[PDB]
């Protein structure tokens, strides 16, 4: 008769009724993962018709010191309305049993776990929440692609409908928090303890001290339940009136921008016990790791205000008795406001320095173009700079007759057959350009785990050490490319050759010291690229003006080139495939991996849809190399200088002006390096994911269950930097999970039976945290696993791989797709048709690529350097081992004596 | 060599752009502030004469830009000009649902502030 | 062939680009679109019979 | 210019389709049309016609084949702007000339 004794406490009629996730934190185990339940029991509630409700009494049977406990801490707390009610009961099987009343049935923690563990067809759970609180329908899972966030943007729709139930749990941890400390009491706040309603239940860890003087430890509760706050917009409420949903937005003023007050008061409402300091504004942060911290924050509460408080700050500036409009300040979303500090408010004269901020900055153009109203995107636009809107086009490609009928000549194109044409210059119409900048759309404002983040740049500073990096003066800048673009108002007057030549090396020491205390917002261009491709889409170059390249090679030059001439490193961005490079790539990545397989993953729309804290992250981290040569303040102002220059940028995109949203700029030459620290990031936090969801219960070796009970710890129990733990956990990654990065492109080498037990990422744990932390679904037909490592990586760089027989020992090769080679050979640009030396340098070129075809399996591969051969001495004809019409010159090119 | 020759194109683009903007309602927008620092984002939201309305299709035509005048950021805008993207002109009552396949989308409106 | 379709299809839309058909947004459209078809079809049929509708744009005007 | 239209065309020739033969054969007497052919069924035609023999050949009764298709006529509007009949075409009548063709596909 144990179910009408628990409806004989609480008068409600019941029905009688597994792997849930919990947070643990033990002197046995420790982590984020899917448990056991054994010591429950479930009954449900009915309506007013024999329908069953959301409403649940969990009945569980303890101890009498634990009962006696439990029940002199709630009473101690009954009076929060945040609390659920308990009901505390002895029941003859005497065993004194503890009756929680009217939970849900999943806690908040099996919504953050499913959330960030998401798996398409293993996602029971998560659709079982989005049901039962009304977010979408049953019928709404069926379609295909539901989750997607890029094939279904509905998603984002269905995942704000959960919102408001994450602000009210939000406000009930606070009331909560604040019944705590009025009551004395000591305790660990975990998100499994708290249900979807908001009510929290489990008092069991709690101890009591004198009132007025009770800790919450709310750490791990925020900073696991950070991203779902973003993902949700859980702060939606807050732009309305009297944060009502019901009542009409706040209109606020447009002339405002400050909002310090504003954000304080979000903080203050709903992080009320969150220990570390907020700086709003984050030129008021102390380090590094203090800007991530408060830019965390900053990106979460940037959602409730209106978008046109953000950009430059402008002010009315005389000029020799002249009105003049420029920038003297910036409000990011990400930093809060910062003002410049070498602001002239009455000018004599403009010498060529200034002239070239104030011809650089959006201020002057927006504020004499006129208003833009474009329905095409969804982007914030914000001045047509001219009365006419340009529809730039693509072109076709130019055909080359000449090698495609010397090709069908030789035997190729034949159908069935193996190398078929596929890459061509495919044109573009006239709304190309807009559509394509549409696709920052897929840039969505992201909160991160913070303590979580904050250990992640700590491992990924240790993939960077071995660099050296610094300011340097302009005299030592070295230009590799004079005839580069140079932003929108310079390419008016000339390349980038022309503001090198023109500016002295003390107006260029004056620029980029002017950059360490004021912020240049600039413009980039973005047009249409005339390449070829193998996919329909069009292809874009994004030209960054000349100020902020110029200042970003002196900050950035030594670093980038100290990373492009090192060898036998993580990244590989610079190291050729030529010469035995390949090779020795391939060796270094496979370098003492005990059951080694091979892995490669891609990042689904990498430069649009990449969140603006890891970018943020990835240039603080190319940042802590000048410890020396620049000051706290400085460096700030440097970061400040990037986000308001190549990442939240305005962009010149076909004659109008538009605000980015974020993502990479692809004309930086800082992004591929930024690529590959972003890409260290997203593996390192994968291998995190993976080894603090494990239960360490059933790792057997303790090694690995100790150095995953200190990684919980050094996570979000510790908030100093355990140096010699990072030290350790890169070392286990160095040793079980080598990789090889070359700008968001990666292969590692994986120990396999350390991630078929969970220890190191696999595919799976690659998907959770770029669906969590990057909003893109990867798909696994786009990522591969080479089990047999004498095959090479499937696919590195658009690179196929062979191991060959050079000599007297087997070599790994490179090689691409033959249907690449043939359509570069077949399909050619303007200038290659105009001059015949230049179309000699691109078939050198293109046989130097197809010469490790000849020793493939298939002869039919082997025929493209032949062929292209052939090609070569008929060009030379119409015109040592140093002559380009001889194999012997392309055998040379692969042979490790460079 | 070329400083003297970037320097004018420099200069005499900043007086060009200096030149355009009204001194009237842009110091009007600015003293309201306190500190004499507003946005960029509202300096064309509240001084600017021109409107330029680019619409991809006329379902959006009729919400957006429907009879000789419409309202959009809190200001009155009468109608102009409107252009095709074969930049030729589209008369008023050429925009309806029956010659929509005829006109070359998309329309550029133009309209001044009230 | 695929390949000789493929190929003359791109040479149809240079001589369509040439003859200033770019300058009419809706007959510019159109032409990339077939191109762009054409350029990505699997079967000759198809393909075929957006060579007949691409060749009539250049059969509409007097060469 | 010239050099890519004459390539153009003798790379055409040299694919030997039914319908690129049709067509261009037929537009080499006159025969050109005035708007995109269609490749949806039942879509509008516009094409001239120029001589009366190129009449005979294209057209026999109610129906026509251009582009390897079947097309059956609508109506035929002449070079008055009004409807001739399809009795109404004789070679008499060609005396009584260049005259388009709207038709739907098959
Ligand atoms: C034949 C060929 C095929 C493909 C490509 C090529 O550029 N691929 C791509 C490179 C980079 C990008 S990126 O902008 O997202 O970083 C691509 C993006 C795209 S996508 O975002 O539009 O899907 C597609 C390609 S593709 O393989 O050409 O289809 C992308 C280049 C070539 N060119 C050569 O291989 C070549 C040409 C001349 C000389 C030499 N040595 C080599
Ligand atoms: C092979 C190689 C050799 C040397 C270098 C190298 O040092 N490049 C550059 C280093 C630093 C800078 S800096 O001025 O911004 O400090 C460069 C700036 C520029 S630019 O802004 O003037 O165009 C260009 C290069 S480049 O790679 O030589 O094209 C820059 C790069 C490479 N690139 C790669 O290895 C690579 C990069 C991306 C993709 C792939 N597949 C390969
Ligand atoms: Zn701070
Ligand atoms: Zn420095």
């Amino acid at each position: 008769s144990f179910l009408n004794r628990v409806c004989g406490v609480s008068a409600a009629r019941l029905t009688p009724c597994v792997y849930r996730a919990f947070d643990i934190y033990n002197d046995k185990v420790a982590g984020f993962a899917k448990f056991l339940k054994t010591n429950c029991c479930r009954f449900q509630e009915k309506d007013e018709d024999d329908n069953l409700i959301d409403s649940y009494f969990v009945v569980k049977r303890h101890t009498f010191s634990n009962y006696q406990h439990e029940e002199t801490i709630y009473n101690l707390l009954k009076d929060c309305p945040a609390v659920a009610k308990h009901d505390f009961f002895k029941f003859r099987i005497m065993v004194p049993h503890i009756s929680r009343q009217r939970l849900t049935k999943y806690t908040m923690a099996d919504l953050v776990y499913a959330l960030r563990h998401f798996d398409e067809g293993n996602c029971d759970t998560l659709k079982e929440i989005l049901v039962t609180y009304n977010c979408c329908d049953d019928d709404y899972f069926n379609k295909k692609d539901w989750y997607d966030f890029v094939e279904n943007p509905d998603i984002l729709r269905v995942y704000a409908n959960l919102g408001e139930r994450v602000r009210q749990a939000l406000l009930k941890t606070v009331q909560f928090c604040d019944a705590m400390r009025n009551a004395g009491i000591v305790g660990v706040l975990t998100l499994d303890n708290q249900d979807l309603n908001g009510n929290w239940y489990d008092f069991g860890d709690f101890i009591q001290t004198t009132p007025g003087s009770g800790v919450p430890v709310v750490d791990s509760y925020y900073s696991l339940l950070m991203p779902i706050l973003t993902l949700t917009r859980a702060l939606t409420a807050e732009s309305h009136v009297d944060t009502d949903l019901t009542k009409p937005y706040i209109k606020w003023d447009l002339l405002k921008y400050d909002f310090t007050e504003e954000r304080l008061k979000l903080f203050d409402r709903y992080f009320k016990y969150w220990d570390q300091t907020y700086h709003p504004n984050c030129v008021n942060c102390l380090d590094d790791r203090c800007i991530l911290h408060c830019a965390n924050f900053n990106v979460l509460f940037s959602t409730v205000f209106p978008p046109t408080s953000f950009g430059p700050l402008v002010r009315k500036i005389f000029v020799d008795g002249v009105p003049f409009v420029v920038s003297t300040g910036y409000h990011f979303r990400e930093l809060g406001v910062v003002h410049n500090q070498d602001v002239n408010l009455h000018s004599s004269r403009l010498s060529f320095k200034e002239l070239l901020v104030y011809a650089a900055d959006p201020a002057m153009h927006a504020a004499s173009g006129n208003l833009l109203l474009d329905k095409r995107t969804t982007c914030f636009s914000v001045a047509a700079l001219t009365n006419n809107v340009a529809f730039q086009t693509v072109k076709p490609g130019n055909f080359n007759k000449d090698f495609y009928d010397f090709a069908v000549s030789k035997g190729f194109f034949k159908e069935g057959s193996s190398v078929e044409l596929k890459h061509f210059f495919f044109a573009q119409d006239g709304n190309a350009a807009i559509s394509d900048y549409d696709y920052y759309r897929y840039n969505l404002p992201t909160m991160c785990d913070i303590r979580q983040l904050l250990f992640v740049v700590e491992v990924v500073d240790k993939y960077f050490d071995c660099y050296d990096g610094g300011c340097i003066n302009a005299n030592q800048v070295i230009v590799n490319n004079l005839d580069k673009s140079a932003g929108f108002p310079f390419n008016k007057w000339g390349k980038a050759r022309l503001y090198y030549d023109s500016m002295s090396y003390e107006d260029q020491d004056a620029l980029f010291a002017y950059t360490k205390r004021n912020v240049i917002p600039t413009i980039t261009q973005m047009n249409l690229k005339y390449a070829i491709s193998a996919k329909n889409r069009a292809r874009t170059v994004a030209g960054v003006s000349i100020c902020s390249t110029m200042t970003n090679r002196q900050f950035h030059q030594k670093l980038l080139k100290s990373i492009a001439a090192t060898r036998g490193a993580t990244v590989v961005i610079g190291t050729s495939k030529f010469y035995g490079g390949w090779h020795n790539m391939l060796k270094t990545v496979y370098s003492d991996v005990e059951n080694p397989h091979l892995m490669g993953w891609d990042y689904p729309k990498c430069d649009r849809a990449m969140p603006n804290m890891l970018r943020i992250m990835a240039s603080l981290v190319l940042a802590r190399k000048h410890t020396t040569c620049c000051s706290l303040s400085h460096r700030f102002y440097r970061l400040a200088n990037e986000c308001a220059q190549v990442l939240s940028e305005m962009v010149m995109c076909g004659g109008s002006l538009y605000v980015k949203p974020g993502g990479t700029s692809s004309g930086d030459a800082t992004t591929a390096y930024a690529n590959s620290v972003f890409n260290i990031c997203q593996a390192v936090t994968a291998n995190v994911n993976a080894l603090l969801s494990t239960d360490g219960n059933k790792i057997a070796d303790k090694y690995v269950r100790n150095l995953q009970h200190r990684l919980y710890e050094c996570l979000y129990r510790n908030r100093d930097v355990d140096t010699d733990f990072v030290n350790e956990f890169y070392a286990y990654l160095r040793k079980h999970f080598s990789m090889m990065i070359l700008s968001d492109d990666a292969v590692v080498c994986f120990n396999s039976t350390y991630a078929s037990q969970g220890l190191v990422a696999s595919i799976k744990n690659f998907k959770s945290v770029l669906y969590y932390q990057n909003n893109v679904f990867m798909s696994e037909a786009k990522c591969w696993t080479e089990t047999d490592l004498t095959k090479g990586p499937h696919e590195f760089c658009s690179q196929h791989t062979m191991l060959v027989k050079q000599g007297d020992d087997y070599v790994y090769l490179p090689y691409p797709d033959p249907s690449r080679i043939l359509g570069a050979g077949c399909f050619v640009d303007d200038i290659v048709k105009t001059d015949g030396t230049l179309m000699i340098e691109r078939f050198v070129s293109l046989a130097i690529d197809a010469y490790p075809l000849t020793k493939h399996p298939n002869q039919e591969y082997a025929d493209v350097f032949h062929l292209y051969l052939q090609y070569i001495r008929k060009l030379h004809d119409e015109l040592n081992t140093s002559r380009y019409w001889e194999p012997e010159f392309y055998e040379a090119m692969y042979t490790p004596h460079t | 060599d070329k400083r003297a020759k970037v320097t004018s194109a420099m200069q005499t683009m900043l007086f060009t752009m200096l030149r355009k903007l009204d001194n009237d309602a842009l110091n009007n927008i600015i003293n309201n502030a306190r500190d004499g620092c507003v946005p960029l984002n509202i300096i064309p939201l509240t001084t600017a004469a021109k409107l330029m309305v680019v619409i991809p299709d006329y379902n959006t035509y009729k919400n957006t830009c429907d009879g000789t005048t419409f309202t959009y950021a809190s200001a009155l805008w009468e109608i102009q000009q409107v252009v095709d993207a074969d930049s030729k002109i589209v008369q008023l009552s050429e925009i309806s649902m029956d010659n929509s396949p005829n006109l070359a989308w998309p329309l550029i409106v133009t309209a001044l502030r009230a | 062939k695929m390949s000789d379709v493929k190929c003359t299809s791109v040479v149809l839309l240079s001589v369509l680009q040439q003859l200033r058909v770019e300058s009419s947004s809706k007959l510019w459209a159109q032409c990339v679109q077939l191109h762009n078809d054409i350029l990505l079809a699997k079967d000759t049929t198809e393909a075929f019979e957006k060579m007949v509708s691409l060749l009539s744009v250049l059969l509409s005007m007097q060469g």
